[PDB]
C-alpha cells in the first residue's frame, strides 16, 4: 500500500484554545464526517459477523 | 507550524496550511485510489510557502526591482519628510496630512 | 514621549547606580559600626564627622595602591575574574522595582536574570582564586565552587515557591500580588531557608568559607592588593544589599508601604529601602553572633536538611492551591 | 505624482540594531575555536562559557528570553563543574607543554568544506536569510490573538506538562539513570 | 550559518583533538550547542513552542550525558592515572 | 433531547472482534464492569511473583543474610500485587475496547447509558477540566491500557470524546420513553 | 538500638521524629500533599464553597445560526 | 543608651532608596506628560500605546473623540526589519 | 537608547575608570619577592597546577542535574491556572520520580 | 503583515492608497486606550450582536474574514461610535473623571472603583446600558461593586457607595 | 471582558487595513510586472512576511 493511514487521526483536534484569532482554524466537518462513517462501517461490519455465527449454531 | 502552538500561547501561523493538507490526503486518498493525493500537492506547496517563504521572497524581489527602477525615473516634485509623515491623521496638523496625500 | 530616549535611560541608570554604590559604601561603615556596638565598641568615629568618609578613604587609599601581578599567576585571568564578579554582581540592580515597574528593565523574567547573573559573578572568584597559583588562593576557590553546588539548588527551589503564589516571574507583579498578604506570612519556612541560602550565596559568615581569615590567609583573594582587592569588596557588599533588596522583594512586599508623583515615588523607595536596611542589619547581626561553620558541614546542610524540605514543600504548596481554587492567573494583570 | 509608499525611521517603540547579532556571531565562532586551540584547559573552559554567553546573549536579542537566560543559568553551573573535575583529573602544566602540529590542517579544510557545502542545502530558507536589493520583512498587529499574549516560558508551560506530557516521562527516566549511574560508578567503597 | 560554524568546530574538536578527554566530551556539548541553536532559529521563524521545548530537553539530556561522562572519566582516571590522550 | 451530532471527534478505528464500547472507559467502570472472573486471575497473579522467589529460595537458596529474604519479599510482594492489578484492569477494559468477548458488558452499557439519556444527565458525567483540556486527556488514556507493560495510565476524567456514535443511546431511550407513556395511557 | 520500621512502625516513627527531623518531615510534608488533594476539594464543595468558572482566554465564539441583524447598515453612515 | 553614631549610616542607606524611588517617578511622569507610567505592559498595550500616537502624536495621549482625525486610516504603522522575522 | 543598555555600559566604564586610576597614579615598583607567592613567608613547593584530590565533586554531579530538573519545575510555576489538576498531576508524577 | 512581535524593526511602512469605491466607507472611531476601556462595558452591553455577528463570519469564512466579512465590520464600528456619541452627549464630565483616572492607573479598573461608580449611574439613568460580567461566583460580591478593592494603592472612599441599578439610596 | 468588547471594533479597522493594502499592492504589481504572480494556490489572505520598500526613508 502507498496509502498512509493515521495512526493519531486525532491530531485533527490539536491546537491551542487561546488567543484564536477569528477564522483561523479550518472547517474539518468533513473530516469528522469520513471517520464516523469508518467507525460505523467496522462496527456493522462486527454486527454482520457475530450474527452469522448465531445463525450457524 | 504543523503543531498548533505558538510562541504567544495562541495557535502556529502555519497550522491552518497543516490541517487542510492532512485533510486533503484523508479525503482524497484511499486504498481503492492511490493517485487521490495527487490533488493534494497545491495544498503541499503552501505548507511549504508558510513555513519557509520562497515564492513570497521571488515576487516581493521583482517587485521591488521594478518598482524602485520606476520611483527613481518618475519625476520628482517635493518630497513629504518624516515630520510631514508623522503628522499624519492628527488633530490640528490637516495641512501636513494633504500634503501628505497629496489630495 | 517628551524628551529624549537616550537622556531618559541616562538619568535614571544614574539614578539607580549612583544612590546605591553610595549606600553600598554605608553598609560597609554601618558594618564595622554595627558590630561596634554589639562589642562594646564605637566603630569609625575619625574618618569624617562620626565617621561618614570612612568608606571613601578606603576606596581612595586602595585605588592609590601598588598593584602586584604574581610571577606564577596567569595574569590575564588574574584581572579577568574580579573585573567579572564586580560588573556581574552590579547588573542586579538592574531589575529591581523602586516602585511600580520603576526598574531600569521591568523584564517580563527578571527573576531568571538575577539567578543568572548571581551564577556568572561567582565564576569570577573561582577563576581569580585558581589564577593567582598559591596554595590559599587556590584553596579559597575550590571552597566556592563547593559553596555554590550548596546554595544554589536551594535559592532555586525557594523562589520557585514564590512563583507558584505570584504566577509571574515579573518583580513588580510578585510586589503587587503581596497588597494581599506579605509572603512571609504563609511561606514563613520559606523566608527562613531563602535567607539562610541569600547569607550562603554572599559568603557572609557563618558562611565565609572562601575568604576565611581563621583557616586560610585571605582565600582566593589573598594575591589580590589594590583595585582587584577592591572590586572584590564592591561585589560582595553589593550582592549583601541585592540579596537583602530581592528577599524584601519576595517576602516582604518590596516597596509597599507599611511634585505628586515624587512625594509618592519617595514612599516607596523609603518603604523598599526600611525593610532593605533591616534585613541589612539581620546579615550584620548574624555575622556578629555565630561562629563560623565548616565547609563539609555546609554541604551537608543544604543536601540533607534543607533541599529535602524544600522538595517537599514544592509538593505540598500547589496542592493547597489546586485545593483552595488559588491557582494564580498567569496573564498580565497586576 | 502619487508617492504611495512612506519609509520612515521609528521614533521610539523601535527595536534592537541587527548588527549586534553579527558581532556575537562573530565572537561566538571566535570563541569557539580557542576552547580547543588553547594550550591551557582552565583558558579552554573559560572561552566554554564564554561561547555559551554569546549564543545566550544572542537568543535574548530575537526575543527568546527564557531559553537564552536558562542556557545561561543551566551552563554556567555546568561549566563551573567542568572547571572542577579539570582540576581533579588533569595536570595542567604538562598539558600546557601538550603541543600539537598542524599535520591535520589539510584534513580541517577538506572536512570543513565538504559538510558545510552539503548541510548548506539542509538548512531552510527561514535561517539563511542574511548571509543592493534586499528584503525587508514587514510586520503587523492583531487584536483577537493578542487577548491574552502570554510569555514563552508560559507557552511551553501550557503543553510541558499535559499535550507532551511523555517526553516529561521520559526526560525523568533519563535523569534518574545519571543520578543512580553517575554515583554507582564513582561512590567511595565502604 | 553560525549553526554550522559551531557544529564544525565541535565535530573536529573532537576527532582533530590529542589533549584530553574532558575536551573530548566539551566538544560534544559544542555540537550539541550548534543543534539546539538551529533548532531555536527555526522555531521563531515558524511561530513553534515545539521547537523551544525540544530545545529545553535537548539541553536536559545534554546534560545528563556529560554527568555519565564526568563519572566514567573519574572511574578510568582512577586507575588508568591520566586522562591524557596519548599520540607516539 | 437529541444532540443532533453524535461523532464530535475525529476517532482512530481498530480491526477488533467484538464491538466498541468505549476506546476511553473511566476508571470506575473498568473496576464496575469487572467480571468476577477478573479477581479471580489478579488476585493469582498478584501472589504468583513471591510465590515465585519462594520457590526460587526454597530450591536454589541465596545464601543471604538474616533480615535480606524479609526484604525481597516486600518487594516482590509489591511488584505482584502491582503486576497484578495492570492485569485485573487489562482483563475488564479490553471488553470495553472490544478486545475481547464482552456481551455482557454491552447490554450493561446500553442499560446504564440509556438510563443516563431519560435522566438527561451526561452520558460521561460533568469535569471541572476545561473543554480543551478534556481533548488532552481523551488523547492520552484512548486505547491505553495495550501500553500498560510500560507505562501504565487510567482515565479520572469525564470528559465526552470515547470512539462511539452515542446515536444508539439516545435512539434507544426515547423508545423506552415512548414504551412508557403508552403503558401509562392505559392505566 | 535504632529501631527498624518493619519491626515496630511506631517506634520507628518516634525516632525518626526525634533523630532524623529533617528527613522526616519531610516525608511528613511531602505526603500532606496528596492528602489535602483527598481531603479539602470534597468538603470545600460540601460547605458550599464553589471553584471559580475558567476566566477567557480566547474571545467566546457563540454558537448557533448568525442572528440575521438588522441595523447599523450603510445607509446609517451619515 | 542608644547609640545613635550606629544608626546613622542605615539613615543615608534608607535616604538613598528614597532619592531612587523619587528620581524614577519623577523623570518618568515627566517623561509620559505629566503622567504616571505604564508597567506589566504586554502585546495589547503595546499595540493601543501605538493607536494612541496614530490619534494625539504621543504614546500616552488620550482623545474621547468619537471620530477618527482625517488620514487615521492611513497612519496605521507597518513595522520594517532587515533581520529577525 | 534602553535603559539597560547604558546600565550595561555605565558599570563596564566604572570598572574601567577605577582600574585606569589604579594603572596610573599607584606607584609600580615590581622585584623578585614582591613578585613570589604567598605561603605564610616561606617558599614552598609549587604544586597548584598539579591533579588535587576534591571530596566533593560527587555532590557536583548531582548539582548538575537537580538543576536541571528544577529548571523543568518554573514553566509549570507561571501556567497553574492553564496545567490545573490534569497539568498537575504531570508534575507531581515528574517531581516524584527526581 | 505578520503577527510576530517585531525585535529590530527601526522602520515604518505606509500605504497612502485608499480603499476602492466599490467598499463603503465608515470613518473610524477616534476614541484612545483609557476612553474605549471606560465604554467598553457599554459597548458590550448594545453591541454584543453585532460584535457577534462579526466574530460569527470570520469563523464562517476561514483564511477570508477579512475580505469577506467586511459589512459587519462596519456594522461594529458605527454601532460603537453610537455608544460613544451617547456617552459624550449625556455622561461627558463623568466619562473623562473616569478615563483619566484609568490613564494614570495603569489602566487598571480596579485603580479607579470611585469615578466607575458615577460613571455606570450616569450610564444607567441615561442611556439605559448596563454593565454585566458573566460567571463571576454566586456567593461572593461582584468585584466592581466590592467596597473593598485589595489591589488598588488608594483605599475606595467609606463615602464612596458601589452602583447597583434597580437599588435607591 | 472589558477587552473582549473593543477586540471587534479593532479587529475590524485591522481588517479594512488589510485588505486596503492587499488591494492596493495587487494594483501596484499590475502596474509594475505587469500581472499578478501567485505565492499561493488557495484563495486564503496571508499576512505577507515580505513587503516592497522605496529605496530610501523620508528625508527628515
Ligand atoms: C503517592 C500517593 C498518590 C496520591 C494521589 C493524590 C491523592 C488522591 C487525590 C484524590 O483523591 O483525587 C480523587 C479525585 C476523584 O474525583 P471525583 O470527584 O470523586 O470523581 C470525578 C472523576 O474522578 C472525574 O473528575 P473530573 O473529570 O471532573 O476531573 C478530572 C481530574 C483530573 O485529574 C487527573 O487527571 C489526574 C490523573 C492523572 C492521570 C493518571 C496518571 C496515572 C499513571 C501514573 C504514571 C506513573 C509513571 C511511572 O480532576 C480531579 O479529579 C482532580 C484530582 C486532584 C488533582 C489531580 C492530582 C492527582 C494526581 C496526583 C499524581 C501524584 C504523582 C505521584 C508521583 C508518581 C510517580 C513517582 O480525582 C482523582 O481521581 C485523581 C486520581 C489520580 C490518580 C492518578 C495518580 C496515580
Ligand atoms: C529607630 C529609632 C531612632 C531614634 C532613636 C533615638 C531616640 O530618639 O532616642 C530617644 C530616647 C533617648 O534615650 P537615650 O538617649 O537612649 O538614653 C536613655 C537612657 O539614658 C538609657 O539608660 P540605660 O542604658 O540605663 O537604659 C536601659 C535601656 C537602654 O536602651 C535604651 O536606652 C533604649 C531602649 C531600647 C529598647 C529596645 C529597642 C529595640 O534599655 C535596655 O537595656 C535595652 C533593652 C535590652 C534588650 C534589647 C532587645 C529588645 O530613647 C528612646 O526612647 C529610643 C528607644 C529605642 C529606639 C531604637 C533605637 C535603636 C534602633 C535599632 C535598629 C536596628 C536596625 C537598624
Ligand atoms: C557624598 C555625601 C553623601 C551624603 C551622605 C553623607 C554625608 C556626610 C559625608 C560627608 C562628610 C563631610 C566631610 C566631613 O566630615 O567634614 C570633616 C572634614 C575634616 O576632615 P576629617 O576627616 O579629619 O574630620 C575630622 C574630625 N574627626 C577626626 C573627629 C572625624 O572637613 C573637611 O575636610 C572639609 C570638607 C572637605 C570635603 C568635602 C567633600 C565631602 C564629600 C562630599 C559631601
Ligand atoms: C584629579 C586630577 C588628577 C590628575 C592630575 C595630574 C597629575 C599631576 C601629578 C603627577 C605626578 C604625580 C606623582 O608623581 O605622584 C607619585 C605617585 C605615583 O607616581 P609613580 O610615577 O610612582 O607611578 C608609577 C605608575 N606609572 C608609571 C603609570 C605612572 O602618585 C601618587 O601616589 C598620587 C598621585 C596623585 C593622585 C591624587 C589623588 C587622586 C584622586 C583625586 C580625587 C579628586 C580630586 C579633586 C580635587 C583636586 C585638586 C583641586
Ligand atoms: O541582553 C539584554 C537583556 C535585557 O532584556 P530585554 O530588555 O528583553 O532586551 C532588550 C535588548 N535591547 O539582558 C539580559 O537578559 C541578559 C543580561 C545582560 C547582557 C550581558 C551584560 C554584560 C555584557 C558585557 C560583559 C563584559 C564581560
Amino acid at each position: 500500500s502507498r496509502h498512509i493511514e493515521l495512526k493519531y487521526p486525532e491530531v485533527f483536534s490539536h491546537g491551542s484554545p487561546f488567543n484564536v484569532p477569528a477564522g483561523f482554524y479550518p472547517n474539518l466537518d468533513h473530516v469528522i464526517e469520513h471517520y464516523r462513517k469508518q467507525h460505523l462501517e467496522e462496527e456493522e461490519r462486527k454486527a454482520k459477523k457475530l450474527a452469522a455465527a448465531a445463525a450457524a449454531a | 507550524m504543523a503543531s498548533g502552538y505558538g510562541l504567544n500561547g495562541g495557535p502556529s501561523r502555519c497550522f491552518p496550511f497543516w490541517q487542510e493538507l492532512l485533510a486533503c490526503y484523508v479525503t482524497n486518498s484511499s486504498e481503492d485510489n492511490p493517485d487521490g493525493k495527487n490533488k493534494c500537492i497545491p495544498v503541499m506547496e503552501d505548507y511549504y510557502e508558510c513555513l519557509h517563504h520562497r515564492k513570497e521572497a521571488a515576487r516581493v524581489r521583482a517587485l521591488q526591482a521594478a518598482y524602485r527602477e520606476a520611483e527613481a525615473k518618475k519625476l520628482q516634485e517635493n518630497p513629504p519628510t518624516a515630520g510631514q509623515i508623522r503628522n499624519l491623521g492628527l488633530l490640528n496638523k490637516e495641512e501636513d496630512t494633504k500634503k501628505v496625500h497629496c489630495a | 514621549m517628551s524628551y529624549s530616549q537616550t537622556i531618559n535611560s541616562l538619568v535614571e541608570v544614574v539614578l539607580v547606580l549612583v544612590p546605591s554604590l553610595v549606600g553600598i559604601a554605608y553598609v560597609t561603615v554601618g558594618e564595622r559600626k554595627t558590630m561596634g556596638s554589639m562589642q562594646r565598641r564605637l566603630g569609625p568615629n575619625a574618618v569624617g564627622i562620626y565617621g561618614l568618609l570612612q568608606a571613601f578613604a578606603d576606596a581612595l587609599k586602595l585605588l592609590l595602591k601598588e598593584y602586584v601581578g604574581p610571577t606564577q599567576a596567569n595574569l590575564v585571568l588574574f584581572f579577568l575574574g574580579p573585573v567579572i564578579t564586580l560588573i556581574f554582581s552590579l547588573l542586579g540592580y538592574a531589575v529591581i522595582p523602586y516602585g511600580p515597574g520603576l526598574a531600569v528593565n521591568d523584564l517580563s523574567t527578571g527573576i531568571l536574570y538575577m539567578l543568572a547573573v548571581s551564577s556568572l559573578a561567582t565564576y569570577g572568584i573561582l577563576l581569580a582564586g585558581w589564577s593567582a597559583n598559591s596554595k590559599y588562593a587556590f584553596l579559597g576557590s575550590l571552597r566556592s565552587t563547593a559553596q555554590l553546588i550548596s546554595y544554589e539548588l536551594v535559592l532555586s527551589s525557594s523562589i520557585l515557591l514564590v512563583i507558584m503564589l505570584s504566577g509571574s516571574l515579573s518583580l513588580t507583579v510578585i510586589v503587587e500580588s503581596q497588597r494581599a498578604i506579605w509572603y512571609i506570612l504563609p511561606l514563613l519556612p520559606v523566608f527562613i531557608i531563602f535567607f539562610i541560602g541569600s547569607v550562603a550565596e554572599t559568603n557572609r559568615a557563618p558562611f565565609d568559607l572562601a575568604e576565611a581569615e581563621s583557616e586560610l590567609v585571605s582565600g582566593f583573594m589573598t594575591e589580590h592588593a589594590a583595585v582587584i582587592f577592591v572590586f572584590f569588596f564592591l561585589a560582595e557588599y553589593g550582592s549583601i544589599v541585592l540579596m537583602c533588596i530581592l528577599t524584601s522583594i519576595l517576602f516582604l512586599g518590596g516597596y509597599l508601604l507599611i511634585n505628586a508623583p515624587t512625594v509618592e515615588g519617595s514612599f516607596y523607595g523609603l518603604s523598599l529601602g526600611v525593610k532593605t536596611s533591616i534585613l541589612i542589619f539581620v546579615f550584620i547581626w548574624t555575622r556578629a553572633s555565630f561562629p563560623r561553620i565548616r565547609f563539609d558541614q555546609l554541604m551537608s546542610f543544604c543536601w540533607t536538611v534543607l533541599l529535602p524540605i524544600l522538595f517537599a514543600l514544592i509538593v505540598l504548596v500547589p496542592c493547597i492551591l489546586y485545593s483552595f481554587n488559588i491557582f494564580p492567573v498567569n496573564i498580565s494583570l497586576l | 505624482s502619487q508617492i504611495s509608499l512612506l519609509l520612515l525611521k521609528e521614533i521610539y517603540t523601535n527595536g534592537s540594531t541587527h548588527i549586534m547579532l553579527d558581532i556575537l556571531s562573530v565572537l561566538a565562532v571566535i570563541s569557539g575555536i580557542c576552547v580547543i586551540i588553547s594550550k591551557n584547559p582552565i583558558v579552554s573552559v573559560l572561552h566554554l562559557i564564554g561561547l555559551f554567553a554569546y549564543v545566550s546573549f544572542y537568543l535574548i536579542l530575537i526575543g527568546l528570553n527564557f531559553v537564552g537566560l536558562s542556557y545561561l543559568i543551566v551552563y554556567i553551573g555546568a561549566v563551573s563543574i567542568l572547571f572542577l573535575f579539570i582540576l581533579m583529573l588533569i595536570n595542567i602544566r604538562t598539558s600546557e607543554l601538550q603541543s600539537n602540529t598542524s599535520n591535520s590542517i589539510p584534513l580541517t579544510i577538506l572536512v570543513g568544506i565538504i559538510i558545510s557545502s552539503f548541510l548548506f542545502k539542509m538548512l531552510p530558507y527561514g535561517v539563511i536569510i542574511s548571509n543592493k536589493n534586499d528584503l525587508f520583512f514587514i510586520t503587523s498587529k492583531i487584536w483577537d490573538g493578542a487577548l491574552a499574549e502570554n510569555n514563552h516560558i508560559s507557552s511551553i508551560g501550557n503543553i510541558m506538562y499535559t499535550n507532551y506530557n511523555v517526553w516529561l516521562i521520559l526526560a525523568s527516566f533519563i535523569l534518574l539513570l545519571a543520578m543512580v549511574g553517575a554515583i554507582v560508578i564513582t561512590i567511595k567503597p565502604r | 550559518n553560525i549553526t554550522l560554524i559551531l557544529f564544525l568546530i565541535g565535530i573536529l574538536g573532537f576527532v582533530l583533538n590529542r589533549k584530553n578527554i574532558i575536551l573530548m566530551l566539551i566538544s560534544i556539548e559544542i555540537m550539541l550547542l550548534s543543534i539546539t541553536f538551529l533548532i531555536l532559529l527555526s522555531s521563531l521563524n515558524m511561530d513553534d513552542i515545539i521547537g523551544q521545548t525540544y530545545a529545553i530537553y535537548i539541553i536536559v539530556v545534554a546534560g545528563a550525558e556529560s554527568a555519565i561522562g564526568l563519572g566514567i572519566l573519574v572511574a578510568f582516571y582512577r586507575l588508568r592515572g591520566s586522562i591524557a590522550i596519548e599520540y607516539k | 433531547n437529541t444532540p443532533t451530532q453524535t461523532y464530535q471527534f475525529p476517532s482512530k478505528t481498530v480491526k477488533t472482534d467484538y464491538p466498541l464500547i468505549d476506546n476511553d472507559p473511566h476508571f470506575t467502570r473498568v473496576i464496575r464492569y469487572a467480571r468476577p472472573s477478573d479477581y479471580a486471575h489478579g488476585l493469582a497473579a498478584a501472589a504468583a511473583g513471591p510465590a515465585a522467589l519462594w520457590l526460587m529460595e526454597r530450591i536454589s537458596p541465596s545464601q543471604v543474610g538474616r533480615g535480606g529474604f524479609a526484604k525481597a519479599m516486600r518487594l516482590a510482594g509489591f511488584i505482584g500485587l502491582a503486576g497484578g492489578f495492570l492485569y485485573f484492569y487489562q482483563r475488564s477494559i479490553l471488553r470495553f475496547y472490544g478486545m475481547s468477548e464482552n456481551a455482557r458488558e454491552v447490554e450493561m452499557d446500553m442499560r446504564e447509558m440509556t438510563d443516563r439519556v431519560k435522566a438527561g444527565l451526561p452520558l460521561y458525567g460533568e469535569s471541572r477540566l476545561s473543554p480543551a483540556m478534556q481533548g488532552v486527556a481523551a488523547r492520552q488514556s484512548r486505547y491505553s491500557a495495550l501500553f500498560f507493560g510500560v507505562m501504565p495510565w487510567f482515565n479520572f476524567v469525564n470528559h465526552n470524546q470515547h470512539g462511539v456514535d452515542t446515536a444508539k443511546y439516545y435512539q434507544q431511550a426515547e423508545r423506552e420513553l415512548e414504551a412508557e407513556r403508552l403503558a401509562r395511557e392505559q392505566a | 538500638t535504632t529501631p527498624r520500621f518493619w519491626s515496630t512502625p511506631l517506634k520507628y516513627c518516634r525516632w525518626a521524629a526525634r533523630e532524623r527531623p529533617a528527613l522526616f518531615f519531610s516525608v511528613v510534608i511531602g505526603a500532606l500533599g496528596p492528602v489535602t488533594l483527598a481531603t479539602v476539594p470534597p468538603l470545600r464543595r460540601l460547605i458550599g464553597d464553589v471553584d471559580a468558572a475558567p476566566i477567557p482566554l480566547t474571545y467566546p465564539i457563540p454558537p448557533g445560526p448568525r442572528k440575521q441583524l438588522k441595523g447599523y447598515d450603510d445607509d446609517t453612515e451619515d | 543608651p542608644v547609640p545613635f553614631e550606629t544608626l546613622i549610616p542605615y539613615g543615608i542607606i534608607i535616604a538613598m532608596f528614597g532619592v531612587t524611588g523619587a528620581g524614577m517617578a519623577k523623570v518618568r511622569h515627566m517623561f509620559n506628560g505629566d503622567k504616571r507610567h505604564r508597567w506589566s505592559v504586554d502585546q495589547w498595550d503595546k499595540q493601543q500605546m501605538e493607536r494612541d500616537r496614530r490619534l494625539t502624536g504621543h504614546l500616552r495621549g488620550q482623545t474621547d473623540n468619537p471620530i477618527a482625525p482625517p488620514g487615521f486610516e492611513f497612519n496605521n504603522p507597518w513595522k520594517v526589519x532587515x533581520x529577525x522575522x | 537608547m534602553s535603559a539597560m543598555s547604558i546600565y550595561i555600559i555605565f558599570v563596564s566604564i566604572i570598572a574601567i575608570l577605577f582600574l585606569a586610576i589604579d594603572l596610573i597614579f599607584a606607584p609600580h615598583n615590581p622585584y623578585k619577592e614582591k613578585l613570589s607567592a604567598f605561603e605564610c613567608g616561606f617558599h614552598s613547593f609549587s604544586q597548584s597546577r598539579s591533579p588535587f584530590n576534591i571530596s566533593f565533586f560527587i555532590y557536583g554531579l548531582v548539582f548538575l542535574l537537580l538543576d536541571l530538573e528544577i529548571l523543568l519545575l518554573y514553566p509549570f510555576a507561571v501556567s497553574e491556572y492553564v496545567n490545573s489538576a490534569y497539568g498537575l498531576a504531570a508534575a507531581l508524577i515528574f517531581i516524584g520520580i527526581i | 503583515m505578520a503577527t510576530r512581535k517585531p525585535a529590530f524593526n527601526q522602520h515604518v511602512l505606509l500605504d497612502t492608497t485608499p480603499l476602492p469605491d466599490s467598499i463603503p466607507k465608515v470613518k473610524e472611531i477616534g476614541a484612545s486606550s483609557a476612553p474605549l476601556l471606560s465604554a467598553s462595558f457599554f459597548i458590550g452591553a448594545r453591541c454584543k450582536d453585532y460584535n457577534d455577528d462579526y466574530m460569527q463570519c470570520k469563523n464562517e469564512n476561514p483564511g477570508r474574514g477579512e475580505f469577506e466579512c467586511l459589512k459587519e465590520g462596519r456594522r461594529v464600528t458605527r454601532c460603537a461610535r453610537s455608544v460613544l456619541k451617547d456617552i459624550n452627549t449625556h455622561c461627558l464630565e463623568q466619562f473623562r473623571a473616569h478615563w483619566q483616572c484609568l490613564d494614570n492607573n495603569n489602566q487598571q479598573l480596579w485603580q479607579c472603583r470611585p469615578a466607575e461608580w458615577k460613571l455606570n449611574k450616569c450610564v444607567y439613568e441615561n442611556l439605559k446600558l448596563e454593565k454585566v460580567i458573566p460567571d463571576q461566583p454566586k456567593n461572593s460580591t461582584p468585584v466592581h461593586l466590592r467596597q473593598r478593592q485589595i489591589f488598588a494603592h488608594h483605599a475606595i472612599p467609606p463615602w464612596e457607595r458601589p452602583f447597583i441599578p434597580g437599588q435607591p439610596e | 471582558w472589558a477587552r473582549i468588547h473593543l477586540i471587534p471594533l479593532l479587529q475590524a479597522e485591522e481588517d479594512r487595513d488589510h485588505v486596503r493594502r492587499y488591494l492596493a499592492d495587487q494594483a501596484r504589481e499590475k502596474g509594475l510586472l505587469g500581472e499578478n504572480i501567485k505565492v499561493y494556490n488557495s484563495d486564503r489572505y496571508v499576512r505577507p512576511t515580505f513587503a516592497v520598500t522605496p529605496s530610501k526613508p523620508a528625508q527628515e
